[PDB]
């Protein structure tokens, strides 16, 4: 059996009161992405900011937002592709003449939702870090393009989406948008790869996705001094994060139904 | 209360004693369950049985009980020495409610007295500054249960000032009561002698003091 | 009532022994994704049969409530009959009998055969 | 199981109101239901009613069925089969008859024909329906004295003379010494207030290593008081020993 | 009576916790998505058209989504998906140039 | 006592008749070798439910000893009871039946059908 913690108000661990069995899980759909995670389920009540060890600077904290906050993304070149024979069968498929102008991928956020969104964390922020305390937002320390941005397929194509803007922010105790650049590139190598990587074909024409961010991989800094103004960073790295994100609400048992016990019974000659 | 229980009962140690638990049809017996509390006075209860027959977890085999089609009783046997207190039943069925009934009282017996262990402690100095002058005559470990605290003036009682109250069960299944009496502080130097007597049935004891200090 | 697989999870273990074929009924029937499937069809049947190889080393290939003629050693419980079946739940109850439940077994299966060679001297007299 | 512990005393005015509370753990409170027995005197023995955790279902008495409300809180859980729970009894109108004993106690069986039979019960909550206001209990302590000058024994503890109402802490040294735990119940003056002492055995031989204080209370007005024994004797037969 | 028999019980409402491997399920609308495209959504079994998640009343169970396989599971699952996928798809090795 | 699994291999056959629970208990539960694996855990349950099918199309789904209808042909073994229970091992045993088990097992497939069809009969009339 499957167990399902139907429990609104849920951290991911501990005793859950109200439980389901089931077979399968929900729809988990694969979106293996850095920085924020996105069109994935959303909290029914409030936003649920789950770690494992919160105390513990070295251990991330994953957001699970209650409102979707929709960022809508893309590349504007009318790009173009030629396909090469290798030969015979082997064929290379070539980034073509681009037609138009050529300008730079971004994505774009309600800054009126995100502000929204970002005072919610904070409200349930302070329910872990006291009740006067300043909790501000900066951008990635330093790392792999991987982690030090945010990283999506949109299209078909690799986005790599500069978060400088998101986390940049300070939050004390008591009409456009946020155009966010990107790159993109197309000899990929995720999941940590060593010996093989991955020519990603030139996608023909103009791209464009739209989509829902459901949650955020952040990370504290671990400076501290019982200072009152522990800030918090988008983190990423380890992808078991995205699905941790989505599992919370299972568990896999073994079902033994070999029950014995005494009852006043005995067997006939 | 509607439900009868029995005044009082006796027993020997190692013996055995029962109890009545009768009532009209419109409470006890037929068509109806019945359970058993052993309920010290001042201290929480201990449930024994229920329906009737079934003891609960926890209880000795010498516990047992049994309905008649009239009245309800309980037997205790193996009696020993700390079962010597406070007993009350209850009439219920699934839906309804308790039904507790008048009380009943055990008094074993076959066990052997005790000698009392007096220690008077007169009052302090800081007392007297109130003013108000008293004393405290303290009696511990006796049985049976039961004493008298008398006092004197000049070859005759005491005819104010009295408060006596009664003995209590204690951890070692032995008995202790209290008794003070308020003199007024003109009575110090200018009276001679005055007795704290309490009575008990195997010997006598008194805590006799003069004020002159 | 229809509570549902396993809906007796909090229930008595007395109204639980009442919806027991509901839980044996959902336990059998119900190239990369290929494999996953196999060695889950196997291991469904695999789990299975090792309940049924119990039940019929001992006589309860019946089944469900089976009584036998190994008497309950007080050791292993020795709570009385109300408080396990109008009380407690058999993920509870599960627990405690957990510590001697193999070897409960064991006394069960030398129980069985000994009723066989005993029922063929019966049949064989008469 | 679980223990069951309760709200302390408290005095309330006649035409008034009053709400008790019991906290549950070791148990799953919803599990079993939840009692309400009183000891006043007239009556002796009485039960109020009970509650279902779990359905919320009330079954009171007619003599508590205008006057009383039944409360349940919300169970917050230890582990699986442990839980953490509260429950309440708001008795609406305050009559002489009331001043007495009540207790909580959980339900025996989860089914059965005796599932909601009282098995464990808390410790004791009190209530002294009264006219008369509140008295703080005026502490004095006790000239040590001893019971057998051949045996080598002494003894000593506390005294309060006067307060209303009851009941009274006992302790020593923050709940240290564990040894001649004794007591005395109160008596009542003729004007109605209460009385009562305190001891416990000691040898002689030790005065300074020993170290006194009763750290005693009296909470239905919020009062605290700490005091220390003596050594100035008044029996002869103490001084002997030494 | 007093004596009490051990009777055997088939079909007790008891788990343990385990770990095992589980298998996938999707909808027809994946397979109608054709184009030879979507990975191991052919292999795939399907999703049920009713499905059933029966609640258990009266009963709590210890979570921990830190400490959990169907996850470890399921990543693997999704990197060894994804790298059967480029076996057939062509090798640039002389593109490294 | 307890000898082991096949521990009366050379025990006579009443002897080995007594340790039966013990055989039938060890044989269930107890990417090179991945294949290994699996193709010996089918095997397994295929070789073992090969064995309840025909223990079911007989009558004899208890099981352990089960007596039946079929008569013992004195052309398969026609030795005396004392020389095959009290001195006779089944490895010699099985030797000599073997010509014709076979067949023996068919005069006990038709003869359980043939119960059934009757035993309708008298639940009919009664
Ligand atoms: C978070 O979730 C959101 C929401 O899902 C995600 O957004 C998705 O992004 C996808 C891209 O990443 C995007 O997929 C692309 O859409 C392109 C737009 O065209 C499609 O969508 C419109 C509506 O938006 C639809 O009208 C089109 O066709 C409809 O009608 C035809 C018949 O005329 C149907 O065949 C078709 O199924 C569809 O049916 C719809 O209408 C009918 C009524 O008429 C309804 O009854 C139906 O229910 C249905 O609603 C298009 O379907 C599209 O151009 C892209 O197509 C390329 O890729 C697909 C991959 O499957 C491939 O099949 C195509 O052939 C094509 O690739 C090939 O062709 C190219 C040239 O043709 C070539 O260059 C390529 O190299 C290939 O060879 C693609 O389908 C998707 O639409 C949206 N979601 C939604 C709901 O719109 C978001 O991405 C998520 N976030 C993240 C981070 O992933
Ligand atoms: C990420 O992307 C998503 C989408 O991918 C963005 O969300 C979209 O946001 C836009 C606005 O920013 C939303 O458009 C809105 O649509 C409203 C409804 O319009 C429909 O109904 C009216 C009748 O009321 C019809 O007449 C319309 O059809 C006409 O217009 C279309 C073109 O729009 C023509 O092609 C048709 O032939 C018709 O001529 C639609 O069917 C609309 O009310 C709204 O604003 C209009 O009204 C205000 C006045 O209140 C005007 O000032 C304004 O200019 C708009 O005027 C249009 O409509 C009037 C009639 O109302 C016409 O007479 C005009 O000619 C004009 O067309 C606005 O247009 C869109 O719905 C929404 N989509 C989704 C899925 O959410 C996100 O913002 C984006 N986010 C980020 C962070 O980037
Ligand atoms: C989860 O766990 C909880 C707790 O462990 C568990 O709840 C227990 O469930 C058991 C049943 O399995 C309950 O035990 C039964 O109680 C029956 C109660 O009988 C009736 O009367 C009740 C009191 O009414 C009095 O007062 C009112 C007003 O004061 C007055 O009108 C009445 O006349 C009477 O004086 C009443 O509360 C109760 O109400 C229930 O049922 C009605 C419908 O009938 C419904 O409307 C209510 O909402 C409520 O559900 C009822 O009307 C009792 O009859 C029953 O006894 C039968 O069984 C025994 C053997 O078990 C037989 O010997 C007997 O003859 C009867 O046939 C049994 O005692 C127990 O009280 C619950 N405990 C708690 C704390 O809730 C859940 O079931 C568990 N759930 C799961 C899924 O596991
Ligand atoms: C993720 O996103 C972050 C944030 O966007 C990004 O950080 C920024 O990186 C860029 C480099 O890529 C930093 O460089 C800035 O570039 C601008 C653009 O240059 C134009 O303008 C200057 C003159 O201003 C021209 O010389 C030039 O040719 C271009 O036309 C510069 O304007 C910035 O310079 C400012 O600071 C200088 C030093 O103080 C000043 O001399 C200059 O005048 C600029 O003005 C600032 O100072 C003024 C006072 O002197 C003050 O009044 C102004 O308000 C202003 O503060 C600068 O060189 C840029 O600084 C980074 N942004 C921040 C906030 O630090 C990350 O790089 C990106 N991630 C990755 C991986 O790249
Ligand atoms: C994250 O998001 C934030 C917005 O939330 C965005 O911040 C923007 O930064 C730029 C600078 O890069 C701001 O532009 C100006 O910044 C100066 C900084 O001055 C400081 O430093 C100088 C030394 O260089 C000191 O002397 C000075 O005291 C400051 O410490 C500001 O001074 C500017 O504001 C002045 O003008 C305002 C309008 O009149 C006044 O209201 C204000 O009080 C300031 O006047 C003060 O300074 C004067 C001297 O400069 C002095 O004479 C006055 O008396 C007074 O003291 C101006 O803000 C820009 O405004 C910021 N945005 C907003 C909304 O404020 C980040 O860029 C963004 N980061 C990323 C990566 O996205
Ligand atoms: C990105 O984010 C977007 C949103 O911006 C996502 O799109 C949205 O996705 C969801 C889920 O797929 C869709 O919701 C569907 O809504 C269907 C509604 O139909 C049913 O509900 C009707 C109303 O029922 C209310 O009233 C009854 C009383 O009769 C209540 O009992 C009931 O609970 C409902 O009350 C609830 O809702 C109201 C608001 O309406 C609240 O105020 C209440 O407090 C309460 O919460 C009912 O009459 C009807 O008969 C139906 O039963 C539903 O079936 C379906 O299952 C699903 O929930 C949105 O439609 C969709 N919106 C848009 C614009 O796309 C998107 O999925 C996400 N991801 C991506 C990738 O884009
Ligand atoms: C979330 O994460 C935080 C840490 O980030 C945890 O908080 C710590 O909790 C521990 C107790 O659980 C606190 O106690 C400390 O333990 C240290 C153990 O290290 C010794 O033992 C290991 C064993 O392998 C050795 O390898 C190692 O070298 C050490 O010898 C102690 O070292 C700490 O100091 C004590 O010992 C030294 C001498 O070694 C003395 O000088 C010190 O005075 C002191 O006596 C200490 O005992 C620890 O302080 C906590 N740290 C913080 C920052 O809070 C949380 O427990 C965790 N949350 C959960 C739920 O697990
Ligand atoms: C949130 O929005 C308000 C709207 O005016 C804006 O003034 C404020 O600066 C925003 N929050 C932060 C932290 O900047
Ligand atoms: C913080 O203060 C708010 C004030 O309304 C209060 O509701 C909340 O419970 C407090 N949280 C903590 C963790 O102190
Ligand atoms: C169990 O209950 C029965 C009910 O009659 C009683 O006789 C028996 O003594 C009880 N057993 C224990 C151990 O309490
Ligand atoms: C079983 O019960 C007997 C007495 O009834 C006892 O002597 C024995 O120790 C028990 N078994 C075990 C394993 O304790
Ligand atoms: C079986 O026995 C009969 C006589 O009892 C004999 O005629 C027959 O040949 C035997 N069967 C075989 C196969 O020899």
């Amino acid at each position: 059996a499957i167990l399902k913690c139907k429990d609104k108000k849920f951290n991911g661990t501990g005793p859950c009161p109200s439980v389901s069995t089931v077979q399968c899980t929900h729809g988990i759909k694969p979106v293996v992405s850095t920085q924020l995670l996105l069109n994935g389920s959303l909290a029914e009540e409030e936003v649920m900011i789950r770690s494992e060890n919160i105390t513990n600077n070295a251990k991330n904290i994953l957001v699970q937002f209650n409102t979707p906050v929709q960022i809508n993304c893309t590349r504007p070149n009318n790009n173009t592709r030629k396909s090469i024979r290798i030969g015979p069968g082997q064929a290379f498929y070539a980034t073509g003449d681009i037609i138009g102008d050529i300008r730079q991928a971004h994505c774009n956020v309600s800054k009126a939702t995100w502000n929204e969104t970002l005072g919610k964390v904070v409200k349930q922020l302070r329910k872990h870090f006291g009740n006067n305390t300043i909790i501000r937002f900066a951008n990635s320390s330093g790392g792999d393009l991987e982690v030090t941005t945010h990283s999506f397929n949109c299209g078909g194509e690799f986005f790599y989406c500069n978060t400088s803007g998101l986390f940049n922010s300070t939050w004390i105790s008591n009409n456009d948008s946020i155009t966010l650049p990107c790159r993109i590139k197309q000899i990929i190598n995720m999941w940590q790869r060593i010996g093989q990587a991955m020519y990603a074909p030139p996608i023909q024409g103009v791209i464009r996705c739209v989509s829902n961010i459901t949650g955020l991989i952040l990370t504290r800094d671990g400076g501290s001094t019982n200072s009152t103004t522990e800030t918090f960073r988008p983190g990423g790295g380890d992808m078991r994060d995205n699905w941790r994100s989505e599992l919370y609400k299972y568990k896999v048992v073994k079902i033994e139904p070999l029950g014995v016990a005494p009852t006043r019974c005995k067997r006939r000659v | 209360s509607v439900l009868t229980q029995s005044a009082s009962v006796s027993g020997s140690l190692g013996q055995s004693v029962t109890i009545s638990c009768t009532g009209p049809n419109s409470v006890c017996c037929s068509h109806k369950s019945i359970s058993w509390y052993q309920w010290p006075p001042g201290r929480a209860p201990t449930l024994i049985i229920y329906e009737d027959n079934e003891r609960a977890p926890g209880i000795s085999p010498r516990f047992s009980g049994y309905k008649s089609y009239w009245s309800a009783y309980l037997t205790i046997s193996d009696l020993r020495p700390e079962d010597e207190t406070t007993y009350y039943c209850c009439s219920y069925t699934h839906n309804s409610g308790c039904v507790f009934g008048t009380g009943t009282k055990v008094s074993v017996l076959g066990q052997s007295k005790a000698n009392p262990s007096v220690t008077l402690f007169p009052p302090s100095s800081e007392e007297l500054q109130a003013n108000k002058a008293t004393l405290v005559c303290l009696i511990s470990d006796f049985y049976p249960g039961a004493v008298t605290v008398a006092w004197k003036a000049d070859s005759s009682p005491v005819k104010a000032g009295v408060e006596t109250t009664t003995p209590s069960k204690q951890s070692n299944n032995k008995y202790a009561a209290s008794s003070y009496l308020s003199l007024t502080p003109e009575q110090w130097k200018s009276h001679r002698s005055y007795s704290c007597q309490v009575t008990h049935e195997g010997s006598t004891v008194e805590k006799t003091v003069a004020p002159t200090e | 009532v229809f509570l549902g697989f396993l809906g007796a999870a909090g229930s008595t273990m007395g109204a639980a022994s009442m919806t027991l074929t509901v839980q044996a009924r959902n336990l059998l029937s119900g190239t990369v994704w290929g494999i996953k499937q196999l060695q889950a069809r196997v291991l469904a049947v695999e789990r299975y049969l090792r309940d049924q190889q119990l039940l019929g080393i001992w006589g309860c290939s019946g089944k469900l409530i089976c009584c036998t003629n190994v008497p309950w050693n007080s050791s292993w419980s020795n709570r009385n009959l109300s408080e396990i079946w109008d009380n407690m739940t058999w993920l509870q109850w599960d627990k405690e009998i957990s510590n001697y439940t193999q070897i409960i077994y064991g006394l069960l299966e030398e129980s069985q055969n000994q009723q066989e060679k005993n029922e063929q001297d019966l049949l064989a007299l008469d | 199981q679980g223990q069951l512990v309760q709200s302390g005393a408290e005095l309330k005015k006649p035409g008034a109101s009053v709400k008790i509370s019991c906290k549950t753990s070791g148990y799953r409170f919803n599990f079993y239901h939840i009692n309400w027995i009183r000891q006043t005197a007239g009556r002796g023995p009485e039960w109020m009613g009970w509650i279902s955790p779990y359905s919320g279902d009330k079954n009171l008495a007619p003599a508590f069925q205008d006057r009383v409300i039944m409360t349940t809180d919300t169970e917050v859980p230890v582990t699986s089969f442990t839980s953490t729970g509260a429950a309440y009894m708001e008795i609406r109108n305050l009559k002489f008859d009331d001043t007495g004993t009540y207790f909580c106690a959980k339900g025996l069986l989860r089914d059965g024909s005796s599932t909601w039979l009282p098995y464990l019960w808390g410790q004791g909550t009190l209530l002294t329906v009264s006219s008369a206001s509140t008295k703080g209990p005026s502490v004095f302590p006790l000239a040590p004295s001893s019971k057998s000058t051949s045996g080598g024994t002494a003894a000593l503890g506390c005294l309060v003379k006067d307060y209303f109402p009851e009941p009274v802490t006992v302790s020593w040294n923050s709940g240290a010494l564990t040894s001649g735990v004794h007591t005395f119940p109160a008596v009542l003056q003729s004007s109605g207030l209460y009385s009562l002492s305190s001891v416990v055995t000691v040898p002689s031989s030790s005065l300074g290593t020993q170290t006194y204080i009763c750290n005693v209370n009296h909470k239905p007005s919020n009062t605290k008081v700490d005091k220390r024994v003596e050594p100035k004797s008044c029996d002869k037969g103490l001084e002997v020993l030494f | 009576a007093e004596n009490l028999w051990v009777t055997v019980y088939y079909g007790v409402p008891v788990w343990k916790d385990a770990e095992t491997t589980l298998f996938c399920a999707s909808d027809a609308k994946a397979y109608e998505t054709e184009k030879h495209n979507v990975w191991a959504t052919h292999a795939c079994v399907p999703t049920d058209p009713n499905p059933q998640e029966i609640h258990l009343e009266n009963v709590t169970e210890e979570f921990n989504m830190w400490k959990n396989n169907m996850v470890e599971q399921m990543h693997t699952d999704i990197i060894s998906l994804w790298d059967q996928s480029l076996k057939p798809c062509v090798k640039l090795t002389p593109l490294c140039v």
